[PDB]
RNA sequence: UAAAUAUAGUUUAAAAACAUCAGAUUGUGAAUCUGACAACAGAGGCUUACGACCCCUUAUUUACC
């Protein structure tokens, strides 16, 4: 069970992160929202009750994450689960011959820092906090859950920047799991497909309807609550480690 | 009503009046202010039934022939589900088009200059124009601008598409094209434009007026393109084609097909094939 | 939740299948053990109580599976979950030049018949039973869970026959998921590796202890109860479809 | 180089297998066609010249393959390359609710026998003859190339039987390479997409045009000669072993 | 054939890049070595003859690559092949509880810029150069080959940063291939295992010899010349697109 | 200005053929099924009607010594 566990959810002020916080808090766990100051996470933290707090920090900054982790220690005393959900995306082709447009390097860099570098920054810093924890009956010190995407396996046109960052998370899932295996920290990656999140809401409403209808079953956008349910299952299952789970309804994205 | 018997007697006169007519068609005949308008409208209904009945007689013949033949009368890699597969494949391309495809704008501000006969035809060509876009290798990002929700054009489009209207992969809105794209990247295509278009630029937005002027109204689109400071262009029909017969205002389906070929690196030889052959005596 | 659901657990007399039956029955669900007549599954069914029944049948044969499905229909009235756990393993090298020994085609056919052909036989027959179920609020008629192996991706020496059968399950999980998507049936596959089943425990104690230490974390053989927990999570999660989940503790087997 | 090597091309009377024979024979190698008697293998062998011979055999039967391989030894004296191109394609939905039709078990069984079981029958028998070869300067005794398909990764609707058989080839490609690594035999697998084989070309040109456009680039059906080129590259590359190569033009099959 | 083709090989002053240049130049092609000024690539270009030139540039910077590509345009007039072999590796655990050492963010960023950002920087910039090329009889404008690593699938301990960068390349291989498919540029990725590069041979024989013995077959470090052979095969084969080719001798890494 | 012409998906000839839209989980004639749309430049007239016949507008192509 997740009763009594302390969870540090990155980007927990909205989208998948907020849904994960709601379920874990409702199940007796304690959540620490870790999002940007302007994300409005303070209001969400108050709504979720006294078991949830808001940590204003930027994932790409080592100092900011350390302050957020220090805040989690003061309020709850320990960190047991880390969920990486913060991410950004850009819809730009690598090169457009007709328009003579080339993908901006800054756009590629920006996605990398938040999606990939930001995920590693939390993983390495949060793992240090989890090291202080004493092993339980199973010898586990903590659980780290990363949020990849189906784009890491098959990405659409113009998703090179987003795919590259999510591809890195998938590639580095097992090496980090092996790295932290001696200290008993489990690393897992969830590759959600089309979910009702602000990342996919930016697309035209008619695009969203078609993409939702293309899911074999269920033929709808992934509910963020479903993502939270899978997160809880990974936490409860001790034998899930170093694996990428695709939560997308068996949809393969054509170009 | 006095109009109902007005038709029945015309039936006795044999005024090419159909046999069965719905009350909905009767009020359309009511709007006809002139007898010739009533005469013209009734003939359209008459030929409408003639084609349907001839269609039906030739249709039941198909069923009768097929069943008779059946009475007298392995390894596969794919199931015969192709028609579904193509629709999905076009949908995926269409979704990509609205994120990166070149915007093509259909202007729907001409509803005030169209009768019911021409308004119906405009939708027919719009259905075909969008149909060819879907099947193209690189579909346009079709925009339906100035499309009033309660307007006749919007209502007619819904009936012809039924539930498919909300699932079409195109942007339909009430805002003018100037409000969606920079005014310096908009080219209002029109046969009356003093400027002749030589090269299809991929960084520009082309506006096609969804207007079917059976009753010729020259300069209607040019005035719209001149009220707002928008550039205008015309196809080089005279430059390449030996025009001999017909009007130079091509249909919407032909227009989009011409642009589609040009956008796919096709030259004027291939692009201008879609112009009706009856209009021109060869190419040069 | 799984309360009230009827599950047809293939190979439920012992091993992973039995562990799944224990959890589902204890959670309020109804189980139908489907194993060989000599497997002793009736004794296990009696232990689990009234909610559990034993249906002796052979997966490789159409007739017996149909009778087993009929027994489930008569006893409970419907089938909601199908779990495929029956399978056999053969440890024979493809060809040993030193001994001049060639892998026998009979061993390869037998492994395929039970692991691969048997799995498809249950899927196609059990799918018809779920086709009669009225769609629920989510439009789902049932769920099918398969049991692949880590050998399908990282196979060892002498596991060619086992890998081929489990590779087919991984290959065919998505085509079947697409096949049954219009009906509203979710097809999922689990690829457990090095679990504490009788088969693995039968091997030399010196060897099994070594393998138990090769798992990065937890450094122990997979608990069959853990496999049952993942089965429940797949059933509860509506968005898990057409995916292979590796439940092995981040272990990549070596030559 | 491939000059002087003796190649046993299974299913070499037509399709991909035939195209492989032309290139290898045209490059100085010797080919041994192994196809069914009903096929026009005898005519093709004569056309290819004195360096090509036809061995009528059924892959699913051990005796047929043994005689065919013995024929190669008599004519040429050794076997250096093996190409598994023989297979059958069956399309059938797992279960159709509206039609009430269930997938026939015989259809599934026969596909497995030829595509999967037949391929393994050749692999385990050729390795015996490759085991008699003296290792070359690189310590290699022979090369075995299998013909998987993109269906092994994302199969379409009704391809459950085809995907399962091809998935087994992809699953067991690495275990066999590990089995035969001490002997010195390299095992490789190719997964072509849509190729202009006689089976594919028999479809209406309306269907063929749609399939051609499905390939991102090149937007055409795969040339059988292109498949032969990769076969030569695998043979000429000593470091290609235990890997699956998709010769499909970056296409991902949709449902 | 590769006769007359112009290839831009990043990191071509030594290692795999130099081997590819040697083979391509010897086969009639013209190569443009794109490496750092201190790499000593000017001498290598002189050795390869008048058909090879050295363009000093840093892949991480847009300005340097553009100047290097301008040099290639002036010297040869066109670019036909782009081989991305430039890259560096770092060895550092994510977190060391025993030593209380945390993976500093500097190295993770450093590897990402060179291996991941540098690869994308060349891909987008060179794609413009290939865009100007007229399509050939096959409609192809150019070929882009990326150098991933086997660590992108199963990385070792301390390779989290290296795996993430190489994992990204695998992720964006298909999205870029779909992006450039209309243009007519083939994007392919090679995932070499352990090769006899100067960096690997610098390690002590105690570890170098052990790694060589871990390859099933051939049981030796990959020859860089063999990597060039695979590169030529990808260039010549028109149907190879959007795939990751593992050139490692069927070896899977242990933790 | 005058004389011949004008098919709003495209041709044919004086009503058809090929296309278009919606629905289809199609067992490989779907090579089909059930629907949608069928206006020979436009408008106004004449006549029991006629696509005839007669004015008017626009448009196209020629001629304007
Ligand atoms: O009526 C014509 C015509 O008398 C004359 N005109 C113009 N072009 C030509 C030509 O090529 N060949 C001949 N024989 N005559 C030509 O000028 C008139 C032009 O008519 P417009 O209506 O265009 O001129 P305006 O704007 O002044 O109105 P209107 O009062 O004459 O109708
Ligand atoms: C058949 S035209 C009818 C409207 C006509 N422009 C008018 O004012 O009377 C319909 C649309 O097709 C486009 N179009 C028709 N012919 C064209 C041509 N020759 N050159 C450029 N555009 C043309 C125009 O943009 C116009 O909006």
């Amino acid at each position: 069970s997740v009763k009594g566990l302390v969870a540090v959810i990155t980007g927990g002020a909205s989208g998948l992160g907020l849904a994960t916080a709601e379920r874990l808090v409702g199940q007796g766990a304690s959540a620490v929202l870790l999002d940007l100051p302007n994300s409005g996470g303070e209001a969400q933290a108050k709504k979720l009750g006294n078991n949830c707090v808001f940590a204003p920090a930027d994932v790409t900054s080592e100092k900011d994450v350390q302050t957020a982790l220090a805040l989690a220690k003061g309020k709850f005393g320990r960190v047991d689960v880390a969920v990486n959900c913060a991410g950004i995306a850009v819809a730009s082709k690598t090169y457009n011959l007709k328009k003579g447009q080339t993908h901006t390097l800054e756009d590629f860099q920006r996605v990398l820092d938040v999606n990939l570098m930001g995920t590693f920054n939390v993983i390495r810093l949060v793992a240090g906090e989890m090291g202080q924890n004493e092993p339980d009956q199973g010898g586990q010190r903590g659980v780290i859950i990363n949020t990849a995407s189906v784009a890491a396996f098959e990405g659409q046109v113009g998703q090179a920047a987003y795919s590259a960052s999510k591809g890195g998370i998938v590639g580095m899932t097992l090496p980090i799991a092996r790295d932290l295996a001696p200290i008993g920290i489990r690393v897992m990656t969830i590759a959600p497909g089309l979910f009702g999140t602000p990342l996919l809401t930016s697309l035209p409403e008619k695009v969203c309807n078609f993409l939702a209808s293309q899911v074999p079953f269920p033929s709808r956008l992934g509910d963020p609550a479903e993502y939270a349910h899978l997160v809880q299952a990974i936490i409860e299952n001790p034998f899930l480690n170093g694996e990428v789970i695709r939560l997308d309804g068996a949809i393969r994205m054509q170009p | 009503a006095a109009t109902r018997e007005f038709i029945e007697m015309w039936r006795l006169l044999g005024r090419e009046v159909p046999e069965h007519i719905t009350e909905e068609e009767l009020k359309t005949l009511m709007e006809c202010v002139s007898n010739t308008a009533k005469k013209k409208y009734l003939k359209y209904l008459y030929t409408k039934e003639k084609v349907k009945k001839a269609r039906q007689i030739k249709k039941e013949m198909k069923a009768a022939a097929r069943e008779e033949a059946k009475n007298i009368k392995k390894n596969f890699l794919f199931l015969r589900l192709w028609d579904r597969n193509m629709d999905i494949a076009m949908g995926w391309k269409g979704a990509q088009a609205m994120q990166f495809g070149q915007p093509l704008v259909f202007d729907m501000a001409y509803e005030n200059y169209m009768k019911r006969k021409e308004l119906q035809n405009t939708v027919s060509q719009l259905l075909e124009s969008e149909g060819w876009n879907r099947r193209n290798v690189d579909p346009f990002h079709i925009y339906f601008c100035n499309l009033k929700i309660d307007g006749a054009l919007h209502r007619e489009l819904v009936k012809r598409y039924q539930e498919k209207w909300d699932k079409l992969l195109l942007t339909s809105t009430e805002k003018s094209h100037v409000d969606l794209f920079p005014k310096d990247s908009i080219i209002y295509l029109t046969a009356d434009s003093p400027n002749v278009m030589t090269t299809f630029r991929h960084d520009k937005v082309y506006v096609i007026g969804s207007f079917v002027d059976k009753s010729m109204q020259p300069g209607t689109s040019l005035a719209k393109a001149k009220r707002l400071n928008l550039a205008t262009e015309c196809l080089p029909l005279d430059k390449y084609l030996q025009w001999e017969i017909g009007n130079k205002n091509l249909t919407l389906d032909q227009m989009i097909r011409i642009l589609l070929c040009l956008k796919n690196n096709g030259n004027w030889q291939e692009a201008l094939q879609f112009v009706p052959k009856r209009k021109h005596t060869g190419f040069l």
